[PDB]
C-alpha cells in the first residue's frame, strides 16, 4: 500500500 | 476598498459538481480565510488552525501547547463560564474538538446552521483572551496526563516516540508533545514556574494572527460570512512571528546505518526501514515521493510485496513517503513478518533494494504519472461532499500550504511530470542511508535501553559494514516488474435518468426463498457511484468457536488470495469489505459503478470456488492466534467486550476461540466451505448510480454463481434466527469484575437497561441522553477529573437499549460507580429546575441531530444499512421519531427517569462491568445495595429470561 497527534478539549 | 481585508482571492477551483460557493480571502491581519456558503446545511461550521505546535514547546516545559489547547476551551473575557463554549454547543446541536501536532494547533465545531454566529463569536476569543483560571488549569491537567496514560502501552505511540528519542536530541523533533502531570504541574512546580503565566506568555508570542488560517462554512451568502469573519477575526493581534523551519534533517551521518531491535507490547512481529529525505512539500504539483510510494507500495503482479508474499516472510507493506516538518521527510517501507521472515530480515531488505535498483534502471515513467494524474482528476471531480467539521478543519490546515485559490485542488491534481525529482528522491534511498528497526518479542530481555517517556525497551547496534556493502551491490531480480496498465480504471461516468418509478427509500424489489433486495436509485447525489451490499446468512458461521474460526480464517484467506487483483480496482476507486459476522457473511462492495460487477462476480465466483495454499494457511492462521491473544492488550475500557459477551444470547468469548483454534486443520478448513455454500438466505442493499433491471442482474449474478459452483439451496425462514438480550429483573443490580493485565488503569461500563425498542422508548432515552450529554462530560472530566475517556449515551443491541456510561480512569470501578449515581441525583434536580424553554432547546437539538441529512451516498445507505441488519426496516424513522419527540413534556422525562432510571427504581435494571488496573464542593453520593457478583457468564445468562426480538415495520 501507498502512505500522531493528540486531541481533545 | 476595504481596510480590514488585505486582498480577495481569485476564483477558488472546485469541482463543476461542487455547488457550495467559495471566497479566499487575506485579512490586514494576516489571518488567510476560506469562506464557505451552503444554503442546504442543516449544520454550520468553523476551524480555526494556527501554524505553531509542540516543536515550539519550551524545552523546559513539554507539552505546553497541547495543554494550551485544552485551555482554551475552559473560559476566556467574554465568555468567562468554563463551560460556557461547550454547553452552547450542545444546546444548539453541535460538537468541537481539537488537537495539537508538531507544527499545528487545530480548533474545529459544527452547530445547528441558525445559530453560527453564536458558535463562532464564542470561539474566536479562545484567539484574544482566554482566562487560563487557575482553578481550571490544576484540573484539567490531569485529562492530560489521563490522555498520556492511555497511551503508554501502545505500540504505536511508543514506537512515535522512539524514533524521535533515537534521532538528534538537540533537535525539536525529540521533544514528547502529549506533556503529563509530572511535565505540566510536579516539574514546573519544582522550578518556580508558574504555569498560568507560561500559557498566557505562549499564547502571547505564538499566537499571532499571522500565522493563523480560518475556514467558515454556513448558509450564510459569501458576503455576509465575510462581514461575519472581519466582525470577529480583525482583532486578533499581528505579532509579525517568523514561521518556525527546521531545514536540518533529526537524521544525522551518526544516526544512520543503525538497527533497532525493540520489545513490543502486543505479540508482534515488524520491520520498518526509513530513509531521511529533504521536504518534497513545495513539489505539490508533480509528487515525486506519491509517484515512488505508489510504485514502491504496490500490491500487484511484479511488486515487491509479491515476492515477500510468495516468500513467506511478510504479509502486508506500507511504502511511501511520510511528513516530518518544514525542512525534513521521511521515506519509509514497512512490513509485518512471519516467523520465518524474522530470520530473513537482511534477505528482506536486500529484495527492498533490488526492487528500487529497478526503478533505477527503468527510469521514471510519464505513463505511471499519467495515470496518477488521470485518477486524482477523476477523484476529485467525484469527490463525496464532505460533513462540514472535518471539510473546515481539513482546508484550515492546508490554506497554510497553497495559494488561496489552488486549496481545494491542491492535494489532489498533479500537473508537472518531473523526473528530474523522481531521480533525486530516489538517489537518497540507498543502504548508506537507511535506519533499521525490528519490533519483536523476541528480544525480551536482550535490550539494555530504555525510552524515558513510554519506557520502551531496545537495544542500538551500527549494521555491519559488510551488510551494507551486499545491499549496495543489489541488482535485478527477475521476480520484480513495473505495474501494467490499470485496467479498472473507470472510464463510464454516465448518470442514468430517474426511473419513473424510483422510490425515497428503499423498495422490496425481491423476496424469495433464496434472497431478499432492497433497491433505491440515487435521487440526491448524481455521482457515478454505487454501494451493493449483502448478507449471506448461514447459522453455520457461528454454531461454535471452531466454525465461527473457520468463517473468520476462510474468509482472511480469500481476501489474502484476491489481493494482487482487487488492489488495481482499489487504485481505481472501487473497493470491497468482505467479514465473518455471528449470522454468516457480510459482503460490501463501493464506488465507481463503472466496473463494479467485474470485481464482484469475481468474489463470488472466488468464494465459491476457493482453493486454499497450505502456506498461506499456516500463516494466516499463526496470525489470528496472536491476534486473539493480543486482545490481552487492549485498553480496560474490555469493560465493552464483556458486557457485549454477557447480554447477548450467544457469544463466543476470545479464549474459547484460541481454544479451538488449534482444532482448525486444512482438512476440516476444506470440508467447512462446501458446507456454509450449501445453504443461504441473502438480504442486499443496492443503492446508487444503478437501474432496477442492473440491480436485479446483480442480485441474481450472485445466487447463479453460488448455485452454479457451490449448489447452493435456500434456507428454512425458521433458520433465520436472530440472538436476543438477556432481560435483567426489576430493582437488579448485576456486577462482573475482571482484571486488565497490561494497562494500569481502571474501565467501567455501566448499563442501565430499559426495554425494547419503540418510538416512545427510543425519544424518551435519546432526550434524556440529550440532556445529559455535555453536563456529563462537565462533571465527571472537567471538574471531578476521573479520566480522559468520559462517555455517556444510549446502548442499542438486539432490539433493547438503555443508557451507558463508559470511563477510564486510575480511580477503582467502585468509586467511579459512586460518582456516575451522585451525578444521576444531579440531573434529576437538574431537570426539575431548568426552563421549559432550556426543555425545548434540547428537544431541538436533539431533532436537528436526527434529522441531518447524509451528505453522501455511503451515509444514506448506512441508515437503510441500518434499518434492514437490524430487521426494523423503518426507514422514515426520523420523522416519526422526531414528531413524536416534539410532543414530550419536563414532566414525562421527569418520570421516565423516577421509574426507570433512579437509584430507587422500581424498575432499574444496572449491569456493571468493573475492570481493575494491573497494579490493584465534590456532590452527595446515594447509598447504594448490595451487588449480586457474576461468577459465570453462562450460569449468569440461563438463570435470566431472554427478551423477545422487535417486529419490522
Ligand atoms: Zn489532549
Amino acid at each position: 500500500a501507498y502512505r500522531l497527534v493528540d486531541t481533545l478539549q | 476598498n476595504n481596510p480590514a481585508i488585505k486582498r480577495i482571492g481569485n476564483h477558488i477551483t472546485k469541482s463543476p459538481e461542487d455547488k457550495r460557493e467559495y471566497r479566499g480571502l487575506e485579512l490586514a491581519n494576516g489571518i488567510k480565510v476560506l469562506l464557505i456558503s451552503d444554503p442546504t446545511t442543516d449544520k454550520s461550521s468553523a476551524a480555526l488552525d494556527v501554524h505553531i505546535g509542540s516543536l515550539s514547546d519550551p524545552p523546559n516545559i513539554a507539552g505546553l501547547s497541547h495543554f494550551l489547547q485544552h485551555m482554551l476551551f475552559l473560559g476566556t473575557k467574554k465568555y468567562p463560564k468554563e463551560n460556557e463554549y461547550s454547553q452552547f454547543l450542545s444546546e444548539h446541536a453541535g460538537s468541537s474538538n481539537a488537537f495539537t501536532s508538531g507544527e499545528h494547533t487545530n480548533y474545529y465545531f459544527d452547530v445547528s446552521h441558525e445559530h453560527l454566529e453564536g458558535a463562532l463569536d464564542r470561539f474566536a476569543q479562545f484567539f484574544l483572551s482566554p482566562l487560563f483560571d487557575e482553578s481550571a488549569k490544576d484540573r484539567e491537567v490531569n485529562a492530560v496526563d489521563s490522555e498520556h496514560e492511555k497511551n503508554v502501552m501502545n505500540d504505536a505511540w511508543r514506537l512515535f516516540q522512539l524514533e524521535k528519542a533515537t534521532g538528534n536530541p538537540k533537535h525539536p523533533f525529540s521533544k514528547f508533545g502529549t506533556g503529563n502531570k509530572y511535565t505540566l504541574e510536579t516539574r514546573p512546580n519544582q522550578e518556580g514556574i508558574d504555569v498560568r503565566q507560561e500559557l498566557l506568555k505562549f499564547h502571547s508570542a505564538y499566537y499571532s494572527s499571522n500565522l493563523m488560517a480560518v475556514v467558515v462554512l454556513g448558509r450564510e451568502s459569501l458576503d455576509d460570512l465575510t462581514n461575519l469573519v472581519v466582525k470577529l477575526f480583525s482583532e486578533v493581534e499581528n505579532k509579525n512571528v517568523p514561521l518556525p523551519e527546521f531545514p536540518e534533517h533529526p537524521f544525522q551521518e551518526e544516526h544512520l546505518k543503525q538497527l533497532y531491535k525493540i520489545v513490543p507490547i502486543k505479540d508482534i512481529r515488524n520491520l520498518y526501514v526509513t530513509f531521511p529525505i529533504p521536504d518534497l512539500q513545495k513539489y505539490y504539483k508533480s509528487n515525486p515521493g506519491h509517484y515512488l510510494g505508489h510504485l514502491i507500495g504496490h500490491e500487484g503482479p511484479g511488486s515487491l510485496l509479491s515476492e515477500l508474499k510468495s516468500k513467506g516472510w511478510v504479509n502486508t507493506l506500507v511504502g511511501g513517503q511520510k511528513e516530518g516538518a518544514r525542512g525534513f521527510m521521511f521515506f519509509i517501507i514497512n512490513v509485518d513478518l512471519t516467523e520465518e521472515g524474522l530470520l530473513h530480515v537482511e534477505d528482506i531488505i536486500l529484495h527492498m533494494f533490488q526492487y528500487i535498483q529497478k526503478l533505477r534502471a527503468e527510469g521514471p515513467q510519464e505513463w505511471v504519472f499519467q495515470e496518477l494524474k488521470d485518477l486524482n482528476a477523476v477523484a476529485f471531480r467525484f469527490k463525496d461532499k464532505e460533513r462540514p467539521r472535518g471539510y473546515t478543519s481539513k482546508i484550515a490546515g492546508i490554506l497554510h500550504y497553497y495559494p488561496l485559490e489552488e486549496v481545494l485542488t491542491a492535494e489532489y491534481l498533479l500537473e508537472e511530470f518531473r523526473p528530474d525529482l523522481i531521480e533525486m528522491v530516489l538517489d537518497k534511498l540507498r543502504p548508506e542511508n537507511v535506519r533499521v528497526a525490528i519490533v519483536s518479542k523476541s528480544f525480551e530481555g536482550k535490550t539494555d535501553r530504555t525510552e524515558e517517556w513510554y519506557g520502551t525497551q531496545y537495544k542500538q547496534e551500527a549494521i555491519p559494514d559488510e551488510v551494507i556493502k551486499k545491499w549496495q551491490n543489489a541488482d535485478l531480480n527477475g521476480k520484480f516488474k513495473l505495474p501494467t496498465k490499470n485496467e479498472f480504471i473507470p472510464t463510464n461516468f454516465e448518470i442514468l435518468p430517474l426511473e419513473k418509478e424510483a422510490t425515497p427509500y428503499p423498495a422490496l424489489i425481491k423476496d424469495t426463498a433464496m434472497s431478499k433486495l432492497w433497491f433505491k436509485q440515487d435521487d440526491k447525489f448524481f455521482l457515478p457511484k454505487a454501494n451493493l451490499n449483502f448478507e449471506f446468512f448461514s447459522p453455520f458461521a457461528y454454531v461454535d468457536p471452531l466454525h465461527s474460526n473457520m468463517a473468520y480464517l476462510y474468509l482472511e484467506l480469500l481476501k489474502d488470495s484476491l489481493n494482487e487483483y482487487a488492489y488495481a480496482a482499489e487504485l481505481a476507486g472501487l473497493s470491497y469489505d468482505l467479514q465473518n459476522t455471528i449470522y454468516g457473511m457480510y459482503l460490501s462492495v463501493k464506488g465507481y459503478n463503472d466496473k463494479q460487477p467485474i470485481l464482484l462476480k469475481k468474489i463470488i465466483e472466488k468464494m465459491a470456488t476457493f482453493e486454499i495454499d497450505e502456506k498461506r494457511f499456516e500463516i494466516i492462521k499463526e496470525a489470528y492466534m496472536r491476534s486473539l491473544n493480543n486482545f490481552r492488550a487492549e485498553q480496560p475500557h474490555h469493560a465493552m467486550y464483556y458486557l457485549r459477551l454477557l447480554m447477548t444470547e450467544v457469544a463466543w468469548t476470545k479464549d474459547e476461540l484460541k481454544e479451538a483454534l488449534d482444532d482448525v486443520t486444512l482438512p476440516r478448513l476444506k470440508a467447512f466451505i462446501p458446507q456454509l455454500l450449501s445453504r443461504l438466505h441473502i438480504e442486499a442493499l443496492l443503492h446508487g448510480n444503478i437501474t432496477k433491471q442492473a440491480a436485479l442482474g446483480i442480485m441474481q449474478m450472485v445466487e447463479d454463481t453460488l448455485i452454479e459452483h457451490a449448489h447452493t439451496k435456500p434456507l428454512l425462514p425458521s433458520q433465520l434466527v436472530r440472538y436476543r438480550e438477556v432481560q435483567l429483573p426489576d430493582r437488579g443490580w448485576f456486577v462482573y469484575q475482571q482484571r486488565n493485565e497490561v494497562h494500569n488503569n481502571s474501565g467501567i461500563e455501566i448499563y442501565y437497561q430499559t426495554d425494547m425498542q419503540s418510538t416512545s422508548e427510543n425519544m424518551f432515552l435519546e432526550l434524556f441522553a440529550q440532556i445529559i450529554s455535555e453536563p456529563a462530560f462537565n462533571t465527571l472530566r472537567t471538574k471531578e477529573q476521573l479520566g480522559y475517556i468520559v462517555f455517556s449515551g444510549p446502548r442499542r443491541a438486539n432490539g433493547i437499549q438503555g443508557l451507558r456510561f463508559i470511563i477510564q480512569s486510575e480511580k477503582p470501578p467502585h468509586y467511579l460507580e459512586s460518582r456516575v449515581e451522585a451525578f444521576l441525583i444531579t440531573m434529576e434536580k437538574s431537570i426539575e429546575d431548568m426552563t421549559e424553554e432550556a426543555f425545548q432547546k434540547h428537544i431541538q437539538a436533539l431533532a436537528i441531530r436526527r434529522l441531518d441529512k447524509p451528505k453522501k451516498l455511503s451515509a444514506e445507505s448506512a441508515k437503510y444499512y441500518g434499518e434492514i441488519i437490524s430487521q426494523q426496516y423503518n426507514f422514515d424513522r426520523d420523522n416519526t421519531e422526531v414528531a413524536y419527540l416534539k410532543t414530550l413534556t419536563k414532566e414525562d422525562i421527569i418520570k421516565f427517569y423516577k421509574e426507570m432510571l433512579a437509584v430507587d427504581a422500581p424498575r432499574r435494571h444496572k449491569v456493571s462491568v468493573h475492570v481493575l488496573a494491573r497494579e490493584m464542593n465534590l456532590s452527595q453520593a446515594p447509598a447504594l445495595p448490595q451487588p449480586e457478583v457474576i461468577q459465570n457468564m453462562t450460569e449468569f445468562k440461563r438463570g435470566l429470561p431472554l427478551f423477545p426480538l422487535v417486529k419490522p415495520h
